[PDB]
């Protein structure tokens, strides 16, 4: 029954799920889609098939589109790849129907040399990931001037598998105290909840229905600064576990040249408009990871 | 490619399936007794067979019950009223072999006791189960299986498909994916439907009807795709059904009556039994508990076990398994259950209103997953 | 503490429902002896002074049903009116319609006992066996055939498996004569029955005993409660463990997949555990219309296997042929030994082919 | 044995067709014969009880 429509791409992924959830409940008519494993909750849509993208947008008449990428970061080797491009088509057809497209992008477009980074600052990606996120911004913005760009850092949330977030992958290494584990204490990062990012996406979209001046780049990020090593120790503290088996490597990694040291995003522009939510990481990661506790996993079978 | 996927299948049977005829007759006899004597002790077993309904078991009651009428009216309502259908309520044999409840059982269970102190009518174990995969907190497999049979009966009784007869069997195979102890139904893999039919109607008029009027009206399109297998009237000439050329008994569809293979079962049957038989009242109680936990948000899936000794009021054991779908420990969930529930039959009967003669409703389409039953209304928990 | 209780029950040969299962399978056995290809779907009903046979049979055999039923009831122990039932004088009614010439099954196995079964049901079954034995000896001559048992065991979860710690509660109800008193029965049930069946390390001062809890149990057998074939399917199988699709075993011949594939699934499950591949396992076999081999097999090893599910499935596929026809050939299911399955559980005892672990090659 | 024998009951109502042809709506004295039939009576003086 709600008249405010939204289309979330990459709805199958950690970010998309949270976004589609945040909208659907709060008087939006939220439809999600995805390439694989979409059915039964979401629509099966290959973004690289223009005919498919065309039909679902034509038939749906969305008043807004939130473009997320599925994602499952090993990345965080940091090299390739992407052929998109498909953000171009999406931008094209979003304009054809007159829908406000929010393009999710990353802090990896930056150099990570002079933190913090403003929306105005010149991007300079050290890797191919950063490169294509930057291309997408270009490809979107020039195909649709009414669109926006939300840049966000590393993500975590209520994952279905530990591997869905580069924060949550660590959890087994945290839990297994009997084995010592090395973790990066070099790269500076700001873990940010997809649930927070989702709220921001709703607040920003709801503004564009009032004020047509909302466009261009925006920055959001969690305020707590953490290395991979500090995150792991924070996770142990939340679940009250020993962390002495965790060893920091202050030396940069094998491909430290491709990884921006501190690509901290300045979120002042977005903080001004009354947009922002910040779940504390120690409370957020507890709600996120409890189903993956060793003792819980033993119990998670089909039959007793 | 596979991940952590599996197939699961559940069946349901229509009112005319011989086993389910027995279940409904036994429950009609129980209702007849409870209309006049709310404290009736009923243990009615029914046997259905070519030309015959036999009532065997034990009943101590103040009610005056005309067994011939209750049995024949039940077979009437089920829809067997002519030779052409293989069975006629007007002309079937009805034998009755009913005696009083053993005085040894009476003295040992309920005689000269306050209601809250009456012992379990028997020993036994019962399981309760709930899952967040449907609104009704039931496995999609069994829910779809039941609702298909209910649709067939509906379309038969309002004349919209007048070639349908009472006997039917459905099997719904769903493809599932595991999710941190919960289960996500992904798609309907296969649907089988055998249903008893007229002499006139052609095969592919029925098959068209089963797909377009039955399945389309029941199964959400979100679970159906181009690969879904449909086995509609697989053998072909299923004109012979019901009791004719067949032999059915009360309590031979206990899995259909409950969770369709999911959770667990302790093997006690439901129909033909008043509240003192804990096979029924404690199973109803345990469903109530399992549904209350999931609706109360304390877990996404759960199995509850309870056990009793004959003549003893308090359960011998209680156990909770949440399949790791709760942040709380199973022990903590047990503590919550102990505080909120009194699982003696003398108390369950008050909370669930189990002297009411509403049991015939339960004898088909499953005892769980429906609106009107007290045990499907979750308790607000305090913890 | 990671501790939980689990309960299972079993019943005796004189239990009305088990009477019917044994007679049903006695009818089967008798038919299979004359005609190995006999189709049998035989239900038995029992009540005061009555045994009623009902079902379908396509067989070439000529069976004296009178003799079959009467010898079964004799063997069970009902031989006088003082006991509520008598093989010499009971009514035998025959309503079998005789002529002349799909499913989801579960198998389950756990390493918590030698017989590779849940401790709860194994003990429940054995307590009934003991009573029958001591009744037949003459050691406890006040015993009568009808009996029930129930065992609650306290378990500890251990990385997928379940570890029995102690026996929490035990129920025994057994029909008896009119002389013996309540204290003598309870002492006997505790000292001659339980302590001879349950390992001492499971019994302790906190173990609860509900023995003859009804106070009187003279009226028994079909007189005290109607019996029907197929009303003890959890007792016949895994006592609340594993899983169950719906089908009863007794009165059905081997061409019913409900029976013979359930036996096969058990065979696989037990072979996996005895072969050291799992400490605990549930085997799902989906059969589908128009295919001989199973449409799909899942293997839930509860995390107790070093090998993955796909690896275990592959091991299963090259050591087992789960097409009905091959199952009845391999397990020798045309032979008339179904009556021995109809009491004390179909799974657990070495004497059955499906309880002989296959040496696995992988 | 009376205590332990099988007892089976297959009793239905008298046919409504019989009831209306015989006794419904009549004074007891005008009740019709419950059936057709013939019947004999006999006596002999050879014993005191005839
Ligand atoms: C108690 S009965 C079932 C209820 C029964 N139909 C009634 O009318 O209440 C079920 C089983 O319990 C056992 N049983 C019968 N009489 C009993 C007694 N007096 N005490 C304990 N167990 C008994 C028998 O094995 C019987 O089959
Ligand atoms: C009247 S019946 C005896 C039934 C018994 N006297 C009673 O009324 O319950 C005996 C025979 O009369 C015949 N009969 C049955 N119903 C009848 C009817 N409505 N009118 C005339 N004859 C009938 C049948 O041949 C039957 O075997
Ligand atoms: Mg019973
Ligand atoms: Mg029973």
């Amino acid at each position: 029954i709600p008249n405010r429509r939204v289309l979330v791409t990459g709805a199958t992924g950690l970010l998309g799920r949270a976004v589609h959830k945040e909208f659907q409940q709060n008087n939006w008519h939220a439809v999600g889609c995805g390439f694989r494993r979409a059915r039964p909750k979401f629509e099966q849509v290959n973004l690289l098939d223009s005919n498919a993208v065309h039909h679902i947008i034509h038939d749906f008449q969305p008043h807004v589109i939130v473009h997320c990428a599925a994602e499952r970061r090993p990345d965080v080797d940091a090299a390739s790849q992407l052929n998109v491009d498909a953000s171009g088509n999406l931008a094209k057809e979003a304009a054809a129907v007159g829908a406000f497209l929010i393009y999710i992008s990353s802090d990896y477009v930056f150099d990570g040399t002079n933190p913090p980074y403003r929306e105005e600052d010149i991007p300079a990606p050290l890797n191919l990931y950063g490169k294509t996120k930057l291309d997408g911004e270009k490809a979107v913005l020039e195909n649709n001037l009414g669109a926006a760009v939300l840049r966000i850092p590393i993500l975590y949330g209520e994952v279905e598998k530990l591997e869905e977030s580069a924060v949550t992958v660590m959890f087994d290494k945290v839990q297994f105290s009997n084995k010592s584990a090395n973790m990066d204490h070099w790269q500076q990062r700001f873990p940010t909840h997809v649930k927070d990012v989702a709220t921001v996406c709703r607040q920003l979209a709801e503004k564009r229905m009032l004020d047509p001046s909302i466009k261009g780049t925006f920055h959001w990020s969690g305020n707590e600064q953490m290395t991979k090593y500090e995150m792991a120790c924070a996770i142990a503290d939340a679940f009250n576990l020993p962390s002495s088996h965790l060893r920091p490597i202050t030396d940069s990694p094998v491909l430290g040249a491709q990884r921006p040291r501190n690509a901290q995003l300045d979120c002042s522009k977005l903080e001004t408009l009354g947009i922002g939510q910040r779940t504390p990481f120690r409370i957020g990661i507890k709600e996120s990871l409890w189903p993956f506790l060793i003792d819980k996993r033993w119990r998670q079978t089909v039959f007793h | 490619i596979e991940e952590g996927t599996f197939l699961f299948t559940s069946e349901s049977v229509g009112e005319g399936h011989p086993d389910k005829i027995c279940d409904q007759i036994s429950d009609a006899v129980l209702d007849a007794h409870l209309q006049q004597d709310p404290d009736a002790k009923v243990a009615c077993e029914t046997v259905a067979k070519t030309g015959m309904i036999l009532l065997a078991g034990e009943i101590t009651s103040r009610a005056a019950v005309d067994y011939q009428k209750v049995v024949r009216e039940a077979v009437k309502h089920i829809g067997y009223d002519d030779s052409s259908k293989g069975f006629d309520y007007k002309t079937c044999n009805v034998l009755v072999a009913l005696e009083q409840q053993s005085p040894d059982i009476a003295q040992g269970v309920h005689l000269d006791r306050n209601e809250e102190d009456i012992g379990a009518g028997d020993q036994g174990l019962m399981f309760g189960y709930a899952t967040d995969e449907t609104e009704e907190c039931m496995p999609l497999t069994i829910v779809l299986a039941h609702k298909l049979n209910a649709k067939l009966a509906e379309l038969r009784r309002n004349g919209t498909l007048p070639w349908l007869r009472p006997d039917s069997k459905t099997q719904v195979t769903v493809q599932y994916m595991q999710d941190r102890g919960a289960v996500l139904p992904i798609r309907v893999h296969t649907i089988v439907i055998s249903v008893q039919h007229d002499e006139e109607v052609c095969l592919d008029e029925m098959r068209d009807a089963l797909k377009e009027k039955v399945i389309k009206a029941v199964v959400p399109a979100k679970y159906l795709d181009e690969d879904t297998i449909y086995h509609l009237q697989p053998s072909g000439r299923f004109v012979i059904g019901g009791p004719q050329g067949d032999a059915g008994l009360t309590g031979r569809k206990i899995i259909v009556d409950t969770y369709g293979g999911w959770g667990a079962h302790g093997g006690g049957a439901f129909s033909g039994k008043d509240y003192t038989k804990v096979d029924r009242s404690a199973a109803y109680a345990a469903r109530w508990v399992a549904k209350s936990l999931v609706k109360g948000g304390l877990c996404r899936r759960v199995l509850v076990q309870v056990s009793y000794a004959i003549g003893v009021s308090h359960p011998l054991s209680i156990s909770i398994f949440h399949y790791g779908t709760s942040q709380k420990s199973e022990r903590e969930l047990l503590e919550i259950v102990k505080k909120n529930f009194d699982l003696r039959p003398g108390v369950i009967v008050r909370d669930l209103d189990l002297k009411k003669p509403i049991y015939q409703r339960t004898a088909a389409y499953g005892h769980f997953g429906r609106d009107s039953f007290p045990w499907e209304v979750p308790k607000k928990l305090k913890y």
